[PDB]
RNA sequence: GCGACCCCAGGUCAGGCGGGAUUACCCGCUGAGUUUAAGCAUAUCAAUAAGCGGAGGAAAAGAAACUUACAAGGAUUCCCCUAGUAACGGCGAGCGAACCGGGAACAGCCCAGCCUUAGAAUCGGGCGGCUCCGUCGUCCGAAUUGUAGUCUGGAGAAGCGUCCUCAGCGGCGGACCGGGCCCAAGUCCCCUGGAAGGGGGCGCCGGAGAGGGUGAGAGCCCCGUCGUGCCCGGACCCUGUCGCACCACGAGGCGCUGUCUACGAGUCGGGUUGUUUGGGAAUGCAGCCCAAAUCGGGCGGUGAAUUCCGUCCAAGGCUAAAUACUGGCGAGAGACCGAUAGCGAACAAGUACCGCGAGGGAAAGAUGAAAAGGACUUUGAAAAGAGAGUCAAAGAGUGCUUGAAAUUGUCGGGAGGGAAGCGGAUGGGGGCCGGCGAUGCGCCCCGGUCGGUGUGGAACGGCGAGCCGGUCCGCCGAUCG
RNA sequence: CCCGUCUUGAAACACGGACCAAGGAGUCUGACAUGUGUGCGAGUCAACGGGCGAGUAAACCCGUAAGGCGUAAGGAAGCUGAUUGGUGGGAUCCCCCUGAGGGGUGCACCGCCGACCGACCUUGAUCUUCUGAGAAGGGUUCGAGUGUGAGCAUACCUGUCG
RNA sequence: GCAAAUCGUUCGUCUGACUUGGGUAUAGGGGCGAAAGACUAAUCGAACCGUCUAGUAGCUGGUUCCCUCCGAAGUUUCCC
RNA sequence: GAUGAGUAGGAGGGCGCGGCGGUCGCUGCAAAACCUUGGGCGCGAGCCUGGGCGGAGCGGCCGUCGGUGCAGAUCUUGGUGGUAGUAGCAAAUAUUCAAAUGAGAACUUUGAAGGCCGAAGAGGGGAAAGGUUCCAUGUGAACGGCACUUGCACAUGGGUUAGUCGAUCCUAAGGGUCGGGGGAACCCCGACAGAUAGCGCGUCGCGCGUACUCCGAAAGGGAAUCGGGUUAAAAUUCCU
RNA sequence: UGUCUACUAUCCAGCGAAACCACAGCCAAGGGAACGGGCUUGGCAGAAUCAGCGGGGAAAGAAGACCCUGUUGAGCUUGAC
RNA sequence: AACGACUCUCGGCAACGGAUAUCUCGGCUCUCGCAUCGAUGAAGAACGUAGCGAAAUGCGAUACUUGGUGUGAAUUGCAGAAUCCCGUGAACCAUCGAGUCUUUGAACGCAAGUUGCGCCCGAAGCCAUGGCCGAGGGCACGUCUGCCUGGGCGUCACG
């Protein structure tokens, strides 16, 4: 149960504030969980995708393939992976966007933000999960 | 507990209509004026016509709360306390009560201090507890009708009701997240919560000094309640209401 | 003629102020009728709607010219009660307060007038400096037709002595309000399925089983949720603590003192008229007429004179809190509505459209998990059809989820000499129904299988220490069921 | 003979109705009343508010000379204010007797008649502060009175009214 | 109906109290009227728009499921 | 054991719809809704079930609650019939031939013929009013009450050139106002209660000086443009 | 009374409404809300369809404007209040 | 009185229509917090503004945005971009303090069915103190304080 005054219960609210959300808060929402290779090196769970990450698809009928992330489309909710497509009526082939939290990030895409941010995330992991 | 609802005073008037008269093949209801839209000439104001004013509409001012007296609240908590210790009372009212080692069921003061919500589960699983708290999580299911979404999305059965006696007891905490699991402390004990659905045969886990403050909250027969001012248990017409002993007994059956 | 003052005029003179908008609540004015009275005119609707103005986060009210008649209360506001009461009313219909009492909150004050006259001690503006919501210097003005001090009836002035009280800023922290960041646990095995988020199995978190998202009922896939920790900012108010400074000249408090002791005018009040009120020989308000007083004045719910008594001090002003809030902005919630409902408006809705104009004012939501939105072949001028393709599904094909009724076509059955339908009773022809209709039972032996009085244990029971029992296991006997 | 409807009278040459879907009309609230359920009972009522509390619009607790209704009425008012039951029927129970019987018991309710309080009238020994007190004794008068309380809260139907 | 006033033929007047455009003035118990209660935007013996307003109606119409039980009155008195 | 009519009206026991507090269940191995010449239960309101469709929710039971049950109201909104391929297409004299184009020609275009408007026109312009209808090209549908290859429809693009034509300036009936006078105020009167506006001449001074430097005419008054030529569409405006 | 011309009607291609509609549509008498398409008793009665017609459908159009009632108005008048 | 047509009727399928069921970034009701429009030009109205837009939303000739800060890699219907990636850094992202903000409107030079009719100041530039040119701004009413210039025998005083 919420004890917040300022957090609303109401299904209403939640559902509007998800499909309303700003591009910027579009890609906390859209987040995968890390391999278990990954989560136990840099003690976290969840990542924000990124367009360079590599990343294995664990449901769906694409269940298994691996591939690039070549495209976040916020507006639509999904990514696009290299290689996961299907053909059209006419033989052409289009990627197939799937959610990022049925996907599995196996390499991360890091740079000086993203190296700064796992470390935010595991301090507090390494503190008030531990240490408590 | 319930909250108003009414309409908005001004729906279904917000409208010049007026009644075309006889004389002109139509019913004589109130109509819109003017032209150049579906919605001229069409009926208003009146309860069988579309965009029109409800009939009796709902009002804030209705009576929603009631005050029932006192002494009949206090007259319902005994009774339903009283129900509590009666197990055919409590399996009637579908509590899984088959491995409890007795009622009324009183633990000791310890689970007081539990903390954590698996000790707090350990502690049911004790005392025999844990059955019907596994009940109320299996039978966690969606709401039929209307009420999913009205934000009452989910329903279930109730599970046991733990009282205890302690102010700021670390239990509240420790058991709170368990569904069908209701914590109540004994001075303020609530009949929502001691026959739910108005059935009687709740559940009760007491704690020791719980159990020890019922005479004091509610008294005797023979001398009143420290809390409530002037306060006696009620008496019941019949002294003995075992049928079988009264017309089978000698007196009678001479 | 030259000067001072007075009144007035001009200025794109220097620097300021005002208008309009908004409607939920608030203040002032103005002001109906429908209606009720079973007609109707007083009344009632209503001191309301409409009309015209003025504000704020609240407004308004407010420190008694009060209540009361008691053993007295003590600014205002608000709630409960007083009370549907006293009273008012074609005493009809109806209408209708207040004090006491219990609570919420709580706060008190500022002027005008006799009182600097050894000093207008006051204020504004120009210019300059500084530690700049201010302060200091200087200059020019305002002002004696009176600025500032002192005083406000609770008092107070003056004198006397008791020797009591009174003089700032800064540093840090807390409290208060706002924001930001990290942080629990499965996506393990089997089955179904287009998809597992379903079922079954095995685990886990829980101060987190609120809520939402994700291809079906997801605590453990994702965002959040619980609880800490860390960081940033706003208010300058309140509060804790520390450092520095800390002149009682004066002023106040207390006590006494012969004396002094100034308090609001065309206002109060009265007559009259109109209106209003529960206010009735007149509740308030307003017009006109009259027009005060200072050991006095107002009030004391029946007009008047006389004698007392109680009570307060109008005609000047400010003031937080408790209270109100269908507007604005932000937030939470619901036994409310679910696209003819709910706001008129779930959508490019006060929109399209109508009216010269004031105004009037709709209809209109849902492919799929994903466009994967139908390549290509063939017929046709084209629309399009046929076949094929995508999809779990086109029996989801861009107003496409589901797809009822009225009504229509077609195929099949049947009937029909100016209605048809309908009740009851059979028949013909259809359609439908194997719980529509059974096949067991008893006694024999052949075989097979499975258990059997008396003593030992195991866990219990009925009746109330003791009697009375069954169940299960084992061992003998018995040798049947 | 076509339904619905007003009507003494409808198949009517009385009115509404071409057909289908969906919408469509005794409700909410205040006052009062009878009835019934429930709690307590000469009391009853947590109602404004306060203390709190499911981290909480609930529940729980609080009436200290509060307040409402009831506990006493009559009178315009000044005022005064219940001396506390008799009898005919009658349920139940007890005794005798075994009859349409006889005794004891006599609730509820009804009929009848006194008494008491008050308005009005009447009455006055004995006292007193001169207008009051009250020994005795009253009444074809009047009252929504008394003669060992029955109310208060709450729920709902029905009815009157706004 | 071509038309919520038109069409055909036939008719009145035609240098005048003549016809007509634009500008301008008069607004609802008001205007304007060589006067018909005419006209005042298809509205006139009191326009149009919004509101008071869901105005009131002793009068008309309607008033939504099933069985079961009981079961009327059109008569009295008073009432613009 | 007796007994059975019922309008207006009363009451009882039941049926059904949507929530809430409880409880017991169902569902992708197919919920709700809907369809059925499947079957059964109840006097009845209704209920249970087979099959089909559909593809994600739903039900029983106890209590409790309500915007809870329709054949009607010249009821409301929406939809749909018979009427009916019916009434109807008829004023303004009128068309015909050949060829071209086109899938398609009584209706488009060219040519020829025969008619009409007959200068108070069915011709050539403009003011109001409209607002792109103007011009070119193209065109699936719709629309142009038959049809169309067509276009005042639809799509794309193009087009309006001024010292001399107008507005602009002036004043008319009148309108809007200062001051003043009224008015609770919105507003009323309108140069009528008043230190006007300023102008002229010298170079800041003299002189003059009667309370509006306002609005009000694309037909009143009024500074100045003429031929010739030019575009798919403009001209007294472009060119000379 | 006859006859002549044009445009309709008429027939065709194309296009294509509305009023109205309880259910419907052959009569005589009877009874009946006293004037029936339906009821009673008779006469009778044979698919589908075209052009006309105005007897009937007490045909349609409109909650009678006449008259009366209502404790409804409104315009106007006066010796009504 | 067959067959067939027609009419009616029953069933299957196909039409017509949009009821029902399940939904919902909406509505309605209750409660809470806050106090913030305008001559420093508001509300409202108009016009404009994007590589491809009409509307809605946004914005103002710096015109679906500039700048700062935060976030840390998109926007997306298409096109294009050695724009951008261990970063002075993507975004139709968030936020706000810098900055821009056309014509109007209480609307203020006068007007208005007019982009009509006036007056004043004036940077820059330029031709020989003057002249042209000109960015930009100013000129309403009422009123307060102060000030300047004046009027009247209004009341005086002195020549
Ligand atoms: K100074
Ligand atoms: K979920
Ligand atoms: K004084
Ligand atoms: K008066
Ligand atoms: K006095
Ligand atoms: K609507
Ligand atoms: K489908
Ligand atoms: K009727
Ligand atoms: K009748
Ligand atoms: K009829
Ligand atoms: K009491
Ligand atoms: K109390
Ligand atoms: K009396
Ligand atoms: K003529
Ligand atoms: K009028
Ligand atoms: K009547
Ligand atoms: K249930
Ligand atoms: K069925
Ligand atoms: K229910
Ligand atoms: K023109
Ligand atoms: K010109
Ligand atoms: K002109
Ligand atoms: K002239
Ligand atoms: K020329
Ligand atoms: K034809
Ligand atoms: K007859
Ligand atoms: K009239
Ligand atoms: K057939
Ligand atoms: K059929
Ligand atoms: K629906
Ligand atoms: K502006
Ligand atoms: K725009
Ligand atoms: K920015
Ligand atoms: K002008
Ligand atoms: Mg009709
Ligand atoms: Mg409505
Ligand atoms: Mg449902
Ligand atoms: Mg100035
Ligand atoms: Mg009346
Ligand atoms: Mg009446
Ligand atoms: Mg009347
Ligand atoms: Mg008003
Ligand atoms: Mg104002
Ligand atoms: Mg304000
Ligand atoms: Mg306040
Ligand atoms: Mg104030
Ligand atoms: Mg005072
Ligand atoms: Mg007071
Ligand atoms: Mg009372
Ligand atoms: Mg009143
Ligand atoms: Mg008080
Ligand atoms: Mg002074
Ligand atoms: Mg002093
Ligand atoms: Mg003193
Ligand atoms: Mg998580
Ligand atoms: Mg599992
Ligand atoms: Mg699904
Ligand atoms: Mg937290
Ligand atoms: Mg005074
Ligand atoms: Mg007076
Ligand atoms: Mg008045
Ligand atoms: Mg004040
Ligand atoms: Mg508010
Ligand atoms: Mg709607
Ligand atoms: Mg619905
Ligand atoms: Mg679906
Ligand atoms: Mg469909
Ligand atoms: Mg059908
Ligand atoms: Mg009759
Ligand atoms: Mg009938
Ligand atoms: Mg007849
Ligand atoms: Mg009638
Ligand atoms: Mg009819
Ligand atoms: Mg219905
Ligand atoms: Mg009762
Ligand atoms: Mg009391
Ligand atoms: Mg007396
Ligand atoms: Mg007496
Ligand atoms: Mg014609
Ligand atoms: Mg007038
Ligand atoms: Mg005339
Ligand atoms: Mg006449
Ligand atoms: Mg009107
Ligand atoms: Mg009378
Ligand atoms: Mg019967
Ligand atoms: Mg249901
Ligand atoms: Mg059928
Ligand atoms: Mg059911
Ligand atoms: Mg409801
Ligand atoms: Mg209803
Ligand atoms: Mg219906
Ligand atoms: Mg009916
Ligand atoms: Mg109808
Ligand atoms: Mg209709
Ligand atoms: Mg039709
Ligand atoms: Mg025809
Ligand atoms: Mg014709
Ligand atoms: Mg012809
Ligand atoms: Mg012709
Ligand atoms: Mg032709
Ligand atoms: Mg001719
Ligand atoms: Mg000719
Ligand atoms: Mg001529
Ligand atoms: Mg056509
Ligand atoms: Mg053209
Ligand atoms: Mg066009
Ligand atoms: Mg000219
Ligand atoms: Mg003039
Ligand atoms: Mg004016
Ligand atoms: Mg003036
Ligand atoms: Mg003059
Ligand atoms: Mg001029
Ligand atoms: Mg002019
Ligand atoms: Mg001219
Ligand atoms: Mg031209
Ligand atoms: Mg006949
Ligand atoms: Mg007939
Ligand atoms: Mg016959
Ligand atoms: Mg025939
Ligand atoms: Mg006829
Ligand atoms: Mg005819
Ligand atoms: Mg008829
Ligand atoms: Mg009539
Ligand atoms: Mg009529
Ligand atoms: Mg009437
Ligand atoms: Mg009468
Ligand atoms: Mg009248
Ligand atoms: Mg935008
Ligand atoms: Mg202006
Ligand atoms: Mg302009």
């Amino acid at each position: 149960m919420k004890y917040n005054p300022r957090v609303s219960s109401s299904r209403r609210k939640s559902r509007k504030a998800h499909f309303t959300a700003p591009s910027s808060v579009r890609r906390v929402l859209m987040s995968a969980p890390l391999s278990s290779e990954l989560r136990a090196k840099y003690n976290v769970r969840s990542m924000p995708v990124r367009k360079d990450d590599e990343v294995q698809v664990v449901r769906g009928t694409y269940k298994g393939r691996e591939g690039k992330v070549v495209q976040v489309y916020r507006k639509k909710w999904v990514i696009h992976i290299e290689r996961i497509t299907r053909e059209k009526v006419n033989g052409s082939t289009v990627n197939v966007g799937i959610n990022p939290s049925k996907v599995v990030v196996s390499k991360l895409r890091l740079d000086k933000d993203r190296r700064s941010l796992l470390d935010r995330k595991a301090k507090g992991r390494a503190a008030a999960d531990k240490d408590k | 507990a319930r909250q108003p609802y009414a309409v908005s005073r001004k729906a279904g008037h917000q409208t010049s209509a007026e009644s075309w008269g006889t004389g002109r093949a139509v019913s004589r209801i109130p109509r819109v004026p003017g032209g150049g839209t579906h919605r001229a000439g069409q009926g208003a104001f009146g309860n069988m016509c579309r965009g029109g004013r409800m009939f009796a509409p709902t009002q804030t001012w209705r009576r929603w709360h009631r005050k029932i007296p006192v002494n009949q609240k206090r007259y319902a908590v005994a009774s339903a306390i009283a129900a509590s210790s009666v197990p055919s009372l409590v399996l009637a009212r579908g509590h899984r009560i088959e491995s409890v080692p007795e009622l009324p069921l009183v633990v000791s003061d310890s689970v007081e201090g539990i903390e954590k919500t698996s000790n707090a589960i350990k502690a049911l699983k004790q005392i025999g507890a844990y059955p019907d708290a596994e009940k109320a999580k299996d039978s966690h299911a969606i709401r039929p009708g209307k009420g999913k979404m009205r934000n009452r999305r989910y329903i279930s059965r109730k599970g046991p009701l733990i009282v205890y006696g302690t102010e700021g007891a670390k239990l509240v905490k420790a058991f709170r997240n368990i569904p069908g699991v209701e914590i109540c402390h004994v001075d303020r004990l609530n009949l929502l919560k001691l026959a739910p659905g108005g059935h009687l045969g709740r559940f009760i886990i007491w704690t020791k000094c719980a159990y020890e403050k019922l005479d004091a909250i509610y008294g005797t027969f023979d001398k009143p309640s420290q809390e409530k001012k002037g306060y006696l248990l009620p008496r019941p017409k019949m002294v003995n209401a075992d049928l079988a002993r009264i017309i089978n007994s000698d007196e009678v059956q001479s």
